[PDB]
């Protein structure tokens, strides 16, 4: 019968595939191709866990920081993720896919150039990311209740962006985009184990930094203390944790200790692993909002959305809505004491809400979006491509003209 | 259908005439400094076009101007699969312009290809091997293209193969 | 972001309607009265006969540049087309040295002309004139190709 | 956010070079003023050691940051003689050794951070100097071996001489 | 036959003083750098930095020592040596585009100025404000100037146009100098007024340069034409068309001889003789070298004379896009080529 | 500025 | 200097770059940004060579900026930071330029339009106090453009670092309804190509990195006449590419951001300003005057400030007057536009006629006493010393 | 307006 449309959430750790109307994804598999190491032999390769354990195969990892940088491999990613995985004829089915707000538009031009004249789509539609993750929020909020305003923090394994959205509109121009996330927190807990920890295979150095994370790390409200209480009081905040070695089989066991708060320290002073960079994130988000209208910074304060994989850290809105309203209740303090003390200005309302589904948030963004019929207008059609060419999809909104 | 020793002998010397070329900053616009064979704002100081061809379907044009210069390409297409395969070997080279600084963007009209060739090019590159490229272009495009007729009709038996095999 | 007011003054294109446009000079004398260019009957009066190197400087001799007209100097190139197709390969050299310079540079203006719209083997014939003109010429005649504002 | 700096500082507080000379508690000799209190510029840059090498960017608020700086990239010299130290009475013997080294000083090559520290002008402000850091070269090295040293082995914990590569941006003084 | 690589970018301009000691290019950027001669070496002692945009045109008065500049900017900048460094002295050109070639004039008390806004700006001195203001003369003009050289009445002009022509003017300017002599090209020399015009518009005329005499002037053109007209003959014009690429610079060795470069890279040389009324081609001068076979590597933009004057010179510059000076002696190339012969 | 914009 | 000998010095107290001069002078003697940098220590950086003091300012901070972490205490022509901008005055008046006494000078200043008065009561409380200047007057932006240029009549457009201001005069009459300001300077400017260049992966986020994009912006970037063909050219060509190399020997590339950056003065919504370009505000501005003023005012177009040296923009700004002039006076006759006299005055000198404007209303005024403003005058009413210029103080 | 003030 009538066919719903494909949903591919292409990011770099992980990648979001199935089919439009459903609520979770079909498909959740790592971002990775492994190949041999002419003629047919380009097709010799797998995509996903099928491309992990492949001993004799090369894994490549084609994404970085969102963005592709081999479209030799994601334009193989991309034919296995449809004939393959979803088994989609491409020549029916429509498709949603995501970009994030810094995919540069010469990337946004040879996507379209592949699935429309490689796969010959009748359709494509190329969403922001994280406005998608705000979307499914307001399907746990109450219905009418609804909270069109809303502030985003999309953070995943490659880059961070904080985008603001008013009454239903994105304000592009004052998106801020940290190129700190979930790869650059691994190979930092990755680098204080190699320090300390030796007897970690090298092979299973990763393996081994996102287990300690996703296990055992945390968010501290001091960093100083913290190191105190894991010297004067050891037992009680150094875990243990015991790997297998995949060549000999035999156990290996570690001690984790400053390598569960260091790691996601890197959000609130990512100096740590880039030193290009400085300002926290509790910081970036209040530039973000003062430079947003002056009408749409209560509501922004109050509905703050944390989306992505790299959110999951426990204590971590408890420790950004604190950043914030010292750096709020501060500023009105001293607007108070400039006037003449003579109102006391209304309080700013916090909020930092941690919703339940982050794995697949973009995604279900995306295919509430996808089951409706305004999809099917706003797509770029094969049509509008044969005439106006790849560039019809060169546009986002973080930019004008 | 001519022979190919005295069309490359042509355009080289065509080229060598059109790349004597200097800086020159603009006359309509305050500072500007662009390429007036683009641009064609200035009739005076656009020389003549000059065609040279082998035949009806090969050929090029070196438009110059006193700071640049815009040599269309035509390659020969006898066949359907040879259309397509020069039409994507040309995008997939205009996609590194960035890196052969001599090209653009987008063909001319009815060409296959064009270059862009202006004056801080000559000063900072070789001249005389810039048109070493375009020559070793024209004639190594016939042969890189039947390489890869030849490698889609050997994957066209391996996939008849790896099929018909099972039965 | 987008705007909400009214652009589209940024349309129009106001230098169209220019006075420092570049003008070009013609000649007043040929406005009135066109150069006739080398007669058919002249050179082909030669042809019949053979004597296609008597037939090739009477084509060269006449030659209809100052005329803004265009059918003259087509029908004057298609003579001279005419002429250059039918000489024989080992005969170019002994024709192409009698010149003097003004008219190789004048051969070779109708040269870069006979490549714009070629017949079958209109063109394998004038790459080897090319090779002689230019052996002669150098490429100071190409130049006054290029740089010359008056066509053939 | 911005790294941890010194508290101490006081108009009352004297200056050497551009350092500030702060009170020290120790049974060592030099000119440092006795401290009476629990808390000096040594058991801060101790406190905030461990902090401060991760950090890439450090600011220049006053003159006990110059002092503090010093201290927290000796205490990367202490780790590398101290983590080859099989007990604690190894470490001090071997602490002691160090501090009579004379390092090089405000001025002279060797010392990495010559533009934005201050040489003693005349001689006796040299000798003041040489024999201040001294005082904090010796107090520094006697209070890393109580908490270096696990009492359960009586040797090197892995907790501190994983800071063995991590100076304090890059600078060492060597 | 010398060359010294100052760089490995072009040199859009250069300029030398009068004792030859020093040296003023500009090395396709917005500075000029001074070089001075010290034994066999070059060591730079001076770098004026006030232009917004690139160098185009150079040159140096020889008795005052001033440096004057243009630049695409629309600007020029007279500089004056005030103990160790060069301070500038400002302009007033009044252009809506950039300028494109500069030259004093011999007597030092005027300069001329050539710009893409289709006019050439005589300036003067005005110590009522400090200024340097300028006067127009864009009569005939019809789009760019190129070069420039002047008369050694120090009022007459000649202006290498890219209108393909090459006027003669009359830059007299009479708050600072009477009214001038007579001269074969004409007695009627108001400010602005086109003595002669060339009749040839083909190729964009890049390098003019009067004669020692006064009465013969040559130009070089794009379409591989030298020309040189002589007023003593009615101001009839001689071709010479090459059989190589164009010319871009020329200058008057003697009264007979010229000496051109371009983007051959090289120099030749070329002969008049009036009896005959035509000028022939002299041979190239440089020996082909024992792919390019010379010593400049790129064209060459601008030549200059050194030692002797257009009189009779014994020594001429060359300047070019490969970022070189290449000194040349003449005597040194009539004895190193025994065909050579300099009329 | 004291209030809207910055200074 | 003026009879008794004292010295007559112009100082501009920019937001981006100080201009300070003596009365007369035909260039300014020093021409510095107005920076102000500390020291600090980085990981990447080692330098040990070069002294660095506790406070650098001006050129030694800008050149040393990869030691520093520099702060600018102007920002859109108001002053934030008062004890870093007598460090700046210091300098200004100290022996590496103008080694001056204050005591025994005259000294004119500038405050742009439509600012707070607490910015400049503040500076004239600073300069009768502080340094104790004998004489000071407070100038505006705009009548100085007119000196400079040697008008009575004629609209300006003053743009900065932070401020982008335009006043009209007409025979010298002020007419302070009109004044407008637009947001946007090079500044506004200069934090754009940041956000474009990050698209290419070029990351400029510290304090001193914010000059280097200056100098990337104040060499390649540039007005587009017609933006529709230069767009073509980035779309087809790739001759806009140019490269620059940074201190650190990293070598970049940029395009189409050369014109992108500063078509926000025309196009300003690309910086999320709600509004009208330079252009279409001009326009709106003289159609607001009086009818009969308004034909002297499109031959007096006077462009002044460092953000008006864009390559292009004075040809792009005739190009965009005379659309609206067709669209909406003319209401579209092309024939009529032959007859509308429209004259840009885009002198190359440009760059500084606030400052040469002030080095001749001192000249003329050197020698007067009913101009300045004394410090006797100060003592005795105080910051109502002001009402000499009108501007109502207490 | 269409002359005097903008309506
Ligand atoms: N409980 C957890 N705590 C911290 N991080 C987690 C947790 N669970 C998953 N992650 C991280 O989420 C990251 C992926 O985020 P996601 O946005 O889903 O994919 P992508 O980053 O590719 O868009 C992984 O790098 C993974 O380590
Ligand atoms: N060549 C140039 N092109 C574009 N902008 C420039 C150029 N040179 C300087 N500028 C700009 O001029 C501005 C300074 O203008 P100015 O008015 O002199 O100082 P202020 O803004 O402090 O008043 C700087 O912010 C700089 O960005
Ligand atoms: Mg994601
Ligand atoms: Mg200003």
């Amino acid at each position: 019968g009538r066919l719903p449309a494909c949903v591919v959430d292409c990011g770099t750790g992980y990648t979001k595939l199935g089919y439009a109307g459903n609520t979770e994804p079909q498909f959740i598999i790592p971002s990775c191709i492994a190949i041999k190491e002419k003629g047919v032999d380009d097709l010799d390769f797998f995509i996903g866990d099928e491309a992990i354990e492949k001993p004799t195969y090369a894994t490549k990892w084609p994404i970085r920081h969102g963005i592709v940088e081999d479209w030799d491999l994601m334009e193989r990613f991309m034919e296995q993720v449809i004939f393959k995985y979803l088994r989609a004829e491409p020549e029916d089915h429509y498709f949603l896919l995501t970009e994030p707000p810094l995919n540069t538009p010469e990337n946004r031009e040879y996507t379209a150039e592949i699935m429309f004249e490689s796969f010959n789509v009748p359709g494509l539609y190329i969403a922001v990311q994280a406005v998608l993750a705000l979307a499914a929020s307001w399907t746990s909020r109450q219905v009418g209740e609804r909270t069109l305003t809303g502030t985003v923090i999309d953070s995943g394994d490659g880059v961070t962006h904080v985008i603001p959205v008013a009454e239903g509109y994105v304000i592009g121009s004052c998106i801020k985009h940290i190129p700190i996330a979930g790869r650059d927190i691994t190979y930092f807990i990755q680098q204080l184990l190699r320090d300390r920890e030796v007897g970690i295979p090298p092979e299973q150095s990763l393996e081994t930094a996102k287990a300690v994370k996703e296990r055992y790390s945390y968010v501290c409200p001091d960093l100083v203390k913290e190191f105190n209480k894991y010297d004067t009081d050891g037992s009680k905040w150094i875990k243990q944790y015991t790997g297998i070695n995949a060549i000999s089989k035999k156990e290996f066991s570690i001690d984790v200790g400053y390598e569960r708060f260091l790691g996601p320290e890197i959000f609130f002073h990512p100096e740590f692993a880039n030193p290009d960079f400085t300002q926290p994130i509790s910081e970036v988000v209040d530039e973000v909002i003062q430079n947003c209208p002056i009408d749409v910074r209560r509501p922004l304060y109050k509905n703050i959305v944390l989306s992505g994989g790299s959110t999951m850290f426990r204590d971590f809105g408890r420790r950004l809505q604190r950043d914030l309203k010292r750096t709020v209740d501060a500023r009105l303090k001293l607007s108070e004491e400039l006037s003449g003390g003579r109102l006391k200005p209304k309080p700013i309302d916090v909020q930092v809400i941690t919703h339940h589904m982050q794995r697949y948030a973009v995604w279900f963004g995306g295919s509430m979006l996808a089951s409706t019929p305004e999809f099917y207008q706003v797509c770029h059609t094969k049509k509008d491509y044969e005439e106006i060419g790849p560039s019809i999809c060169r546009h986002n909104p973080v930019f004008g003209v | 259908t001519a022979t190919l020793r005295p069309y490359l002998s042509a355009v080289r010397a065509t080229l060598q005439a059109a790349l004597c070329l200097e800086n020159f900053s603009s006359q309509v616009v305050e500072r500007h400094n662009k390429p007036e064979v683009e641009v064609r704002s200035s009739k005076e100081l656009l020389l003549q076009p000059v065609t040279i061809s082998r035949n009806e379907k090969e050929k090029v044009l070196i438009e110059g101007s006193i700071n640049s210069v815009r040599v269309s390409i035509a390659v020969k297409q006898a066949d359907e699969i040879e259309k397509i395969l020069c039409h994507k070997f040309m995008r997939f080279m205009m996609m590194r312009a960035e890196n052969f600084f001599i090209l653009r963007r987008k063909p001319v009209e009815g060409y296959d290809i064009s270059f862009l060739i202006t004056n801080f090019h000559t000063e900072q590159m070789y001249k005389h091997k810039l048109v070493d490229f375009v020559i070793h272009f024209m004639e190594e495009i016939d042969k890189e293209i039947s390489e890869m007729k030849l490698s889609v009709n050997a994957r066209a038996r391996i996939v008849a193969e790896e099929f018909l095999k099972n039965f | 972001a987008r705007n909400t007011l009214s652009s589209r003054f940024r349309r129009v294109d106001i230098d169209e309607f220019d006075e420092n446009k570049f003008v070009d000079e013609q000649e007043e004398a040929a406005a009135a009265a066109a150069e006739p260019g080398p007669d058919p009957s002249e050179v082909d009066g030669l042809l019949r006969q053979g004597d296609m190197l008597r037939a090739f400087h009477a084509a060269l001799r006449n030659s209809p540049v100052n005329t803004k007209n265009q059918a003259v100097k087509e029908r004057a190139q298609g003579v001279v087309l005419k002429v250059l197709t039918n000489f024989k390969s080992s005969e170019i050299e002994q024709a192409v040295q009698s010149l003097d310079r003004n008219g190789v540079d004048l051969l070779m203006k109708y040269i870069y002309k006979g490549f714009e719209k070629p017949t079958e083997n209109s063109s394998a014939v004038l790459l080897q004139w090319h090779e002689k003109a230019l052996a002669v010429g150098g490429l100071g005649s190409i130049i006054r190709v290029l740089t010359a504002r008056k066509t053939v | 956010m911005p790294a941890y700096h010194s508290s101490l500082m006081d108009p009352d507080t004297k200056l050497i070079g551009n350092m500030a000379l702060l009170p020290i508690r120790s049974q060592f000799k030099g000119p440092a003023p006795r401290e009476t209190k629990d808390t000096d510029i040594v058991d801060e840059a101790i406190y905030y050691f461990k902090a401060n090498v991760f950090f890439k960017n450090y600011e220049i608020k006053n003159e006990a940051d110059r002092t503090l700086i010093y201290i927290t990239l000796y205490i990367s010299e202490c780790l590398k003689k101290l983590q080859k130290c099989n007990s604690k009475s190894q470490g001090e013997k071997e602490m002691y050794t160090l501090g009579i080294t004379n390092f090089p000083i405000p001025g002279e090559p060797g010392f990495p951070l010559n533009a934005i520290y201050a040489k003693p002008a005349n001689k006796q402000e040299d000798e003041v100097m040489r024999a201040y850091l001294q005082q904090l070269r010796q107090e520094t090295g006697l209070r890393l071996c109580e908490k270096v040293f696990d009492p359960q082995n009586d040797k090197p914990s892995k907790w501190w001489t994983c800071f063995v590569k991590r100076q304090f941006m890059n600078k060492s003084l060597s | 036959m010398a060359y010294h690589s100052f760089l490995v970018e072009p040199i859009s301009c250069h300029a030398w003083n009068k004792d030859r000691t020093q040296i003023a290019i500009c090395p396709n950027n917005h500075e000029v750098h001074i070089y001075e001669k010290s034994g066999a070496k070059w060591t730079k002692v001076h770098e004026l930095k006030e232009h917004n945009g690139q160098v185009t045109g150079i040159d140096w008065a020889p008795e005052s020592n001033r440096i004057v500049t243009c630049g695409t900017d629309r600007n020029a900048y007279v500089w004056t040596l005030k103990g160790r460094t060069w301070k500038p002295t400002l302009v007033i050109l009044r252009i809506n585009r950039a300028a494109r070639c500069v030259r004093w004039a011999p007597n030092e008390n005027k300069f001329a100025v050539g710009s893409g806004s289709r006019v050439i700006s005589i300036c003067y001195f005005e110590q009522e404000n400090d200024w340097w203001v300028c006067k127009h003369i864009k009569k005939p003009i019809r789009s760019t100037v190129l070069s420039l050289d002047w008369h050694p009445n120090n009022v007459l002009l000649a202006a290498g146009s890219c209108d393909f022509k090459c006027r003669i003017f009359s830059a007299y300017i009479k708050e600072v100098e009477e009214r001038p002599a007579p001269t074969p090209w004409g007695s009627k020399m108001p400010f602005g007024e086109l003595m002669f015009e060339s009749s040839s518009s083909c190729g964009w005329v890049h390098g003019v340069c009067f004669s020692a005499s006064g009465s013969r002037v040559a130009w070089v053109s794009h379409d591989s034409t030298v020309c040189l007209a002589d007023a003593d003959k009615k101001m009839a014009v001689a071709t010479l068309a090459s059989e190589t690429l164009p010319l871009l610079a020329l200058t008057f060795i003697t009264d007979n001889s010229l000496v051109a470069a371009g983007h051959d890279c090289f120099p030749v040389l070329f002969t008049y003789d009036a009896a005959a009324g035509m000028l022939s081609f002299g041979g190239r001068l440089d020996v082909p070298k024992q792919g390019l076979d010379s010593l400049h590597k790129n064209s060459v933009s601008q030549i200059s004379v050194l030692s002797g004057g257009k009189a009779k010179c014994s020594q001429f510059c060359t300047t070019g896009m490969d970022g070189g000076m290449s000194i040349w002696d003449v005597k040194s190339l009539e004895s190193a080529l025994k065909d050579l012969k300099i009329k | 500025w004291x209030a809207x914009c910055p200074a | 200097m003026d009879s008794q000998g004292r010295k007559v010095v112009v100082c501009d107290n920019g937001t981006g770059f100080v201009k300070c001069g003596y009365a007369g002078s035909n260039f300014p003697e020093h021409i510095f940004p107005a920076l102000v940098g500390r020291p600090i220590i980085r990981s990447t950086t080692k330098v040990g060579n070069i002294e660095i003091k506790d406070l650098m300012v001006g050129d030694e901070a800008s050149e040393l900026r990869s030691m520093l972490e520099v702060n600018y205490p102007m920002e859109n022509g108001i002053v934030r930071n008062w004890d870093d901008m007598k460090h700046l005055w210091d300098y200004t008046f100290g022996p590496e330029k103008l080694n001056i006494d204050t005591r025994n000078c005259k000294i004119l200043l500038t405050e742009p339009p439509m600012n707070p008065t607490k910015n400049r009561e503040k500076i004239v409380e600073v300069m009768f106090e502080t340094y104790q200047f004998s004489g000071v007057y407070v100038a505006i932006q705009a009548v100085l453009t007119l000196y400079a240029q040697g008008l009575l009549t004629g609209v300006v457009v003053d743009s900065g670092d932070g401020v982008t201001h335009i006043c009209p005069v007409y025979e010298g009459f002020s007419l302070p309804h009109l004044t407008r300001r637009l947001d946007i300077a090079g500044r506004d400017i200069t934090r754009y190509l940041i956000k474009l260049l990050l698209l290419r992966g070029y990351a400029f986020n510290h304090s001193a990195d914010f000059e280097t994009v200056r100098m990337i912006k104040e060499k390649l970037c540039y007005v587009g006449y017609n933006i529709e063909q230069e767009q073509k050219l980035a779309l087809e060509t790739t001759v806009l590419v140019e490269s620059y190399t940074l201190p650190d020997g990293r070598i970049i590339k940029v395009g189409g951001e050369r014109f992108e950056a500063p078509e926000a003065l025309f196009q300003p919504h690309l910086i999320n300003v709600e509004g009208v370009g330079v252009a279409e505000l001009l326009f709106n501005t003289i159609q607001a005057a009086d009818i009969d003023t308004r034909s002297e005012f499109y031959k007096h177009i006077v462009l002044s400030g460092g953000s008006t040296m864009y390559p292009g923009l004075p040809s792009r700004l005739e190009r965009e007057l005379k659309q609206l002039y067709l669209e909406r006076v003319l209401k579209g006759d092309v024939e009529k536009l032959s007859k509308f006299k429209i004259r840009i005055e885009d002198p190359p000198r440009r760059k500084h006629m606030v400052f040469l404007g002030g080095a001749v209303l001192a000249d003329i005024m050197k020698d007067k006493d009913n101009f300045w403003m004394t410090r006797q005058e100060y003592q005795e009413k105080g910051v109502r010393v002001l009402e000499k210029l009108g501007v109502t103080v207490r």
